[PDB]
Parts: structure tokens; C-alpha cells; sequence
RNA sequence: UGCUGAAAGCAUCUAAGCACGAAACUUGCCCCGAGAUGAGUUCUCCCUGACCCUUUAAGGGUCCUGAAGGAACGUUGAAGA
RNA sequence: CGAUGUCGGCUCAUCACAUCCUGGGGCUGAAGUAGGUCCCAAGGGUAUGGCUGUUCGCCAUUUAAAGUGGUACGCGAGCUGGGUUUAGAACGUCGUGAGACAGUUCGGUCCCUAUCUGCCGUGGGCGCUGGAGAACUGAGGGGGGCUGCUCCUAGUACGAGA
RNA sequence: GUGAAGAGGGAAACAACCCAGACCGCCAGCUAAGGUCCCAAAGUCAUGGUUAAGUGGGAAACGAUGUGGGAAGGCCCAGACAGCCAGGAUGUUGGCUUAGAAGCAGCCAUCAUUUAAAGAAAGCGUAAUAGCUCACUGGUCGAGUCGGCCUGCGCGGAAGA
């Protein structure tokens, strides 16, 4: 089934009547407007493309402005589309609310993780550091050996080395949905989700049922 | 070869149709359709069935021999059918049946359900004996084998599911 | 957070006063023991008249930790020292007759009934 | 099941069979005479 | 491990045919991915004025127009050498 | 021999299967739990300490297991320098002696700013053909794949009992 | 003999293996070893056989109703081989080493009746017994069947970074 696009809004905890406190991530899921519906006849697959939020009138380009005007949908920030499960249908211009998550229990949240920049092997791949004393010289956090000898004669592809860490989309799956608030457009999910505050997130029902 | 050179008499009230190499036989139980090997030719041979190996196949005689056995099996099945008897040995063993599904409890923590295929009927005259009937011998043998595989007989008490007409070897602990 | 080579006090009156943890049980490559995990210890100094002598290896259960324990609502319990209770290596069975100091309720595993009963508090 | 390289008719009730290019010995009296590689 | 089954009247898991059968294999889960030069698909937006020249060609030169959009610059960022 | 640094340790690994564990099976002198042996299986996993420079090994306590090998007995332009293997000194022994001893002790400089291949990241150029802004399909590639204990079934099947 | 001190063609690459000894030029022809489906020049050429294994295109002792051919031999419509309802008994619980070996541990003969037909004993199984089979013998269908030798080509044996 289709997901929804929301914005991460900090974190909080919910106190239950029995005493236990549930850490919850707050996701602001306002109305999602369908801008385009894809069908097997034309696109070879069925999907719905949705938009959310708002954009400055002078900031949206003409190609994007015409695309929204065709669907009669107010311009929003970015576009995302979700594949259909063959059991439901949608129409252009339809608005989708967070209420569809009322009957679900597990969700999958996808977002861009925080960017750590160029990271070393110790931080990136949990490499073990070498001794800080006992004669060690300029080799306290160095990766160490990266190959065997002449017989391979090369470093194998996929070697773990320092490089860019974070700033890629990652998915946290099977997260418990704690509360849904349609009128206030909130979705409380137990746990933590990728990305920093204000980052766009995609929420869909858990697939590992 | 030798078996192939032995036509089988078709009893009255049985319809045989030869569509190319496909054979359809209708008796009193149902229509049985079987595709035959390309290396064997069959003619109506009114009142009988005959099989001949076409030239150009080294194993032509063998394919004829197995073909004749298959045709006889279907002829017997449609005329009368095939029945197999299975026995359940062991305290607390039930073999209740209802509709098209067999329920068994072979000492497992959960019930065992078996979905019989089309054209197979199961009856339970007694709580431990189950009898299966059908129009062809291959399917009944397969179904009975599937039923037996659930709890193979073991050679200390002869428990589990066994065929009505088989002998199960038994052995005893020598010292301990 | 009890790991190998850690000093522990003895809550019971078995005669031991200080023990060394030499192994954390319950898993391969386990790092440190929690609130109520079984550990293997060696006695470093005990009462001469006690039933347990120095330099003997026997199991033990942690009852108090300096690091503390976390409650489901976010609360924590912390102590000024680490304490344990002695065992029998075949059946858990704390050999002590009385245990001093508070004991947390995390040990209620349908089994440590003897420990909790002897506990002056909780 | 013996996986020896040499197969023989250990008893009278032993039959030589070929299955999937593998020569097997099947006995209907005692399982101890069943052997695979031939 | 089998069902049926001849060669070999029997038997036989196999030769024809039909069943099951493992953390292995393919998929299912997550991520990258059309430089996939085999460079894909869909949606939307913008440009529809004149002169001449020759070895008259998917040719060259001049005037007027240069849109969508992009870049640059600035303020910057939970993005970043 | 106009120079290929040769034992251990650390970091980082990768492959084979003659499999240590987990998975699927045959036989058993397999009652059950637990075993013995053989076949299929390399997806993942596959200890911490004391003594010694040690690999190994003995010992202590864990785990489902603490697998066997290849890779310059993997890896010093990645680290250490304990052993061995310069110059000092001493002991035992051999020699008249200088000295010698896979005999033993004390002490004893480990250089390199990366051109190319490779690998981990991240950009520019052009192409994909009128140009431009977006959203995708997905060929193909990679990551992940471990498992203990307790309870129910049941104290059931099995067993004279345990 | 070749290389060293010899190029050229062939064996994928490969001084020393096979063919063959380069005076120079030619967009001429015929051959050697080796080859002729495509990479890649030339037979998807002709005739008669073999192989089912990717054998060909690594490897042995040894194992096996794989398959082709040859020379024979025993039994066979006074009817064979495999199947099918049948029979397989009486002392020989033996004297013998009497502990029980009684056919199924051996000293031992290896007798004898009913007989269409049976042995003082071949297998499994009992402390020995018992018991179940096969040797052998009747009846139906009924035609070939059985065990060795010579070998052609194949299969297993056959696991490494």
C-alpha cells in the first residue's frame, strides 16, 4: 500500500497509564495531494505521484508550474511517488491524510541520514585502533593492512576504507505507531528515524508483516 | 517387450479415444487423459488394445511395455477403481476425516491436515484404519505415500502409518 | 557493569568480604554482567572461621552495581559499590543466611525468591 | 548407506540397480547391505 | 525418501511420466544504479524574423531578436577537505 | 648476491572444503536424552586469561563451536622489535693462544612527501542529437543471512526404573 | 638431432618437440607438418560403424544386468527361465568333548523308508528349541532362457585454495 511524505519534528516521549515512557518521533504529515497517476498502459507500471507543503510562487520554475497546473494541485516542495498494490485506486488531485495510518501497527520510515562528512575507518567501519603506547609510531588510528601480498597483487573491490559517511537514504523498518492525530496532522512512532529535524521522511506500512 | 506383446481386452461400456498420441478413456468413474510416448503407436484394435514400437528408436520395445501397463491400469481403474488401506498403530492416534480434508494426530504438538486431490475419496470405517479410492493407481499410491511420510513406521513398536499389506521389521535393544 | 578483574563486595554473610570476577556467563564473548547476571568469581579475602576459604572459585550473582539499573520510565538506581551473593556451582542456591543492604527488584525472575525474601529492602 | 568404491552382492537378497548414473545395491532383508557408490 | 513403471512376464525411485526434499542457488528485505554508448520511459516548459555568398553542401557569412533555463555573485545550512 | 627484510604480536583481511557449530539425511551393537560412523552442505558464526619471545603446548574458566589449510610458512613504502642475527661484558666448555660454541645470561638507531596499477570517496568535460526542468522503470552490482536459555506442548511418547 | 650460432609454418601462448634451412623484389602458382562449423585461410564432403559419458576435452588398483561384435557351452513345444494357488515328513532331543548343539561351533559317517519329491543339511533367526526360506518335486500360461571367455567404446572410484 502507498506511503506518505512527512517532516521530522524533533522527538518526545509519551507517558502511559502504567508508568512506562515511550520515546516517540513526531512526524508532521499534512495533506498529500496526488499530482499524477501512472498506469500500465502508458508507463508500464501503476504508481501515484504526490506533493506536500508549499513553495514560493516566484521560486517554482515554469516546467514545474505547468505540471502542477495540469493536475489542478497547488505547488508543493518536491515530488515522490509510491507503487500500488493492485488493490486500490486514486484520482488526480485527491488529498490523502494521515488517517490511513489509523488501522496500521508497524510502519517503515525512510529518510536521509545525518552527514558526518569524510570519516575514518574507526568511525565508519568500527575498526579497532592500534596500541597508543608500547612503541607505536604514527599508527594509532591507521587502517592497517589492506591486502595480502604479491599473490593477489591488488586490493580487492569493496574494501573498507575511510570516506563519506552519512547523507544517504536509509530505512528503519517495523516501527510501532503510537498515535495518529488527523486534525493536527501528527504521527507518533516509537523509536528514532533517520535524518535531522525538518528533514523529509517517507512513511509506509511495514512490509515485513 | 514381452509385456507389450499382450493386448488387453477392453470391457463393454468403456470409451477409448485416440487423439494423435493422446489417449482418453471413459468408464464409469471419470475421464482419464494421458499423453503417450512418441516412440509407440496405438490403434483402436476393436475389442482389444495393441502397441507397437515405431522404427527409429532403440528403446521402442521398452516404451511399448510400459505403455501397455499404463493402459491396463487405467482400464482397471475406470472399470472398478483402485483401493488402498492404511493402518495407524500407536496409542492416541486418530485419523478422522471430513469432506475433502484428512485430519490426523500422530503425536505432534499440532494437528495434521492433508488436502486430497481431485478424484480421490477417503473413508474411515474405524478410527485407526483409513481407506482411499480413486480412478487411477498412480495418484492413490502418491497420496498414500504422502500420508505414510507423516509418521514413518519405526522398528521398535511398529507405530506410525503403515500399509495394510506390508511387513515391518522389528528389533529390540540388545543390552541397553 | 561488572567485567573480569572487577572487585565486588559480598552482600551475604557466607564469610567472604571481597571477590574477583573472573568470567561473565550467559554468552560467548560477553563483555560485562548486568543487574542480576550470574558470574564466576574467586574469593580474595574472607573470614578465617567462614565456610569459604581464600582462593576458591564459585559462582555469584550481582545484586548492586555502581553503574546502576534503568527503570522503564527512565528512572535509574545507583549505588556506592558493587555487591554480589555467593552460589553453589551446581544449583544457584545462595549459601548465605542473611544479606545486608538494599536489593533491587530486577532479580524477581520466579527464581531469586530466596534473595528477595532475605533482602531488608525490596 | 556405505559409500565404498566397490559394491558386491553381500547376501542373496541384494539387487544391483543403476540410478542417475550411480550403481547402487538395494537389499529387501536388512538395511545394513545398502551401499551407494559402485 | 517416493508413486506408477517396462527393458528382464517377476522385482525395480528411472529408462517415458509424476511427487516431495537443506542456513547452499534464484527471488523475497535494504542500498547504489540508463556512460545499461543496448545511453531507456513518462509529465511539463520554451523558441515558429530577415538578408546575402559559393568549391549549391546535415554549407558558410551579416543585421535584429536570445525564450524556457542555467551559471555567476551575495546571505547561508543539522551539506561539506 | 649492481640486495626478494626470513620468527612471534597488533590491525586488516580474502579464498578452498578434507565441516568445529548451526541446516538436511543413511546405517547403527539407534528404547528415549545423549552418541558412533558415512553422505550432502561454505550462508553466517567460529573465546577470555596465567606461564613462556614463542607458533605450539600445559593449565584455569566460558560458549552452539572455540574447524583444518592456501594466500612470499597473507600482511614491517601499515605498526612493535620480545626471539634470532654486528660492535660491550660475563659464565660453562673446547683450544698453549688469538678466539669459537643451534650453550646460557645483561645491554643494544626499523628510512621513504605515492608517478602508475589497485582500492575507498568526490568532482569537471563530452556524449546520449532542438533545448531545458522534474519524476521514474530497471539491466546490472552490493549489504544483510549467527544464535543461547526459559516456558507451553509434557512431564507427553519412550523406558523395569533412573 | 636441434638450440647455442636459424628466421619461417604447426603444438592457444612455449630456445632445445614436428615440418622446414630466410641473397633481394612480386596484390603469381603447387605443397610439408598441421588443418577445413564461427573467432580464423580451407569439406556443416562421401560411405560403413561406435559413443549418451560434454566421454571426446587429465589419473590407477578395483567395482558394476551400460552398450557393440566374435567364438563356443548347458537346459529347451515328450515344453525351458522368471512368476502363480501346492508339498518339503518320520528316528537323526545321536553315539560323540553326555554342560545343549538336535543341520545351522566341530570331532564324524555323510545310512535308510513314502515316493509326482526331499537332504541325516545352504541362508535368516533362538542358550539349544521352535520358526521362516532355499535345495528339489506337481498343475496353468508359455516360448526361449541361463552362466563363463575374448575383446571395441563408455560409467563409478575422481577433494584446494
Amino acid at each position: 500500500m502507498i506511503g506518505l511524505v512527512g517532516k521530522k519534528v524533533g522527538m518526545t516521549r509519551i507517558f502511559t497509564e502504567d508508568g512506562v515512557s515511550i520515546p516517540v518521533t513526531v512526524i508532521e504529515v499534512e495533506a498529500n495531494r496526488v499530482t499524477q497517476v501512472k498506469d500500465l498502459a502508458n508507463d508500464g507500471y501503476r504508481a501515484i505521484q504526490v506533493t506536500t507543503g508549499a513553495k514560493k510562487a516566484n521560486r517554482v520554475t515554469k516546467p514545474e508550474a505547468g505540471h502542477f497546473a495540469k493536475a489542478g494541485v497547488e505547488a508543493g516542495r518536491g515530488l515522490w511517488e509510491f507503487r500500488l498494490a493492485e488493490g486500490e485506486e486514486f484520482t488526480v488531485g485527491q488529498s490523502i491524510s494521515v488517517e490511513l495510518f489509523a488501522d496500521v501497527k508497524k510502519v517503515d520510515v525512510t529518510g536521509t541520514s545525518k552527514g558526518k562528512g569524510f570519516a575514518g575507518t574507526v568511525k565508519r567501519w568500527n575498526f579497532r585502533t592500534q596500541d597508543a603506547t608500547h612503541g607505536n609510531s604514527l599508527s594509532h588510528r591507521v587502517p592497517g593492512s589492506i591486502g595480502q601480498n604479491q599473490t593477489p597483487g591488488k586490493v580487492f573491490k569493496g574494501k573498507k576504507m575511510a570516506g563519506q559517511m552519512g547523507n544517504e537514504r536509509v530505512t528503519v523498518q517495523s516501527l510501532d505507531v503510537v498515535r495518529v492525530d488527523a486534525e493536527r496532522n501528527l504521527l507518533l512512532v516509537k523509536g528514532a528515524v533517520p535524518g535531522a529535524t525538518g528533514s523529509d521522511l517517507i512513511v509506509k506500512p511495514a512490509v515485513k508483516a | 517387450s514381452r509385456v507389450a506383446k499382450a493386448p488387453v481386452v477392453v470391457p463393454a461400456g468403456v470409451d477409448v479415444k485416440i487423439n494423435g498420441q493422446v489417449i482418453t478413456i471413459k468408464g464409469k468413474n471419470g475421464e482419464l487423459t494421458r499423453t503417450l510416448n512418441d516412440a509407440v503407436e496405438v490403434k483402436h484394435a476393436d475389442n482389444t488394445l495393441t502397441f507397437g514400437p515405431r522404427d527409429g528408436y532403440a528403446d521402442g520395445w521398452a516404451q511399448a511395455g510400459t505403455a501397455r501397463a499404463l493402459l491396463n491400469s487405467m482400464v482397471i481403474g475406470v472399470t472398478e477403481g483402485f483401493t488402498k488401506k492404511l493402518q495407524l498403530v500407536g496409542v492416541g492416534y486418530r485419523a478422522a476425516v471430513k469432506g475433502n480434508v484428512i485430519n490426523l494426530s500422530l503425536g505432534f504438538s499440532h494437528p495434521v491436515d492433508h488436502q486430497l486431490p481431485a478424484g480421490i475419496t477417503a473413508e474411515c470405517p474405524t478410527q485407526t484404519e483409513i481407506v482411499l479410492k480413486g480412478a487411477d493407481k498412480q495418484v492413490i499410491g502418491q497420496v498414500a505415500a504422502d500420508l505414510r511420510a507423516y509418521r514413518r513406521p519405526e522398528p521398535y513398536k511398529g507405530k506410525g502409518v503403515r500399509y495394510a499389506d506390508e511387513v515391518v521389521r522389528t528389533k529390540e535393544a540388545k543390552k541397553k | 557493569m561488572i567485567q573480569e578483574q572487577t572487585m565486588l563486595n559480598v552482600a551475604d554473610n557466607s564469610g567472604a568480604r571481597r571477590v574477583m570476577c573472573i568470567k561473565v556467563l550467559g554468552g560467548s564473548h560477553r563483555r560485562y554482567a548486568g543487574v542480576g547476571d550470574i558470574i564466576k568469581i574467586t574469593i580474595k579475602e574472607a573470614i578465617p572461621r567462614g565456610k569459604v576459604k581464600k582462593g576458591d572459585v564459585l559462582k555469584a550473582v550481582v545484586v548492586r552495581t555502581k553503574k546502576g539499573v534503568r527503570r522503564p520510565d527512565g528512572s535509574v538506581i545507583r549505588f556506592d559499590g558493587n555487591a554480589c551473593v555467593l552460589l553453589n556451582n551446581n544449583s544457584e542456591q545462595p549459601i548465605g543466611t542473611r544479606i545486608f543492604g538494599p536489593v533491587t527488584r530486577e532479580l524477581r525472575s520466579e527464581k531469586f525468591m530466596k534473595i528477595i525474601s532475605l533482602a531488608p529492602e525490596v | 548407506m556405505k559409500v565404498r568404491a566397490s559394491v558386491k552382492k553381500l547376501c542373496r537378497n541384494c539387487k544391483i540397480v543403476k540410478r542417475d548414473g550411480v550403481i547402487r545395491v538395494i537389499c529387501s532383508a536388512e538395511p545394513k547391505h545398502k551401499q551407494r557408490q559402485g
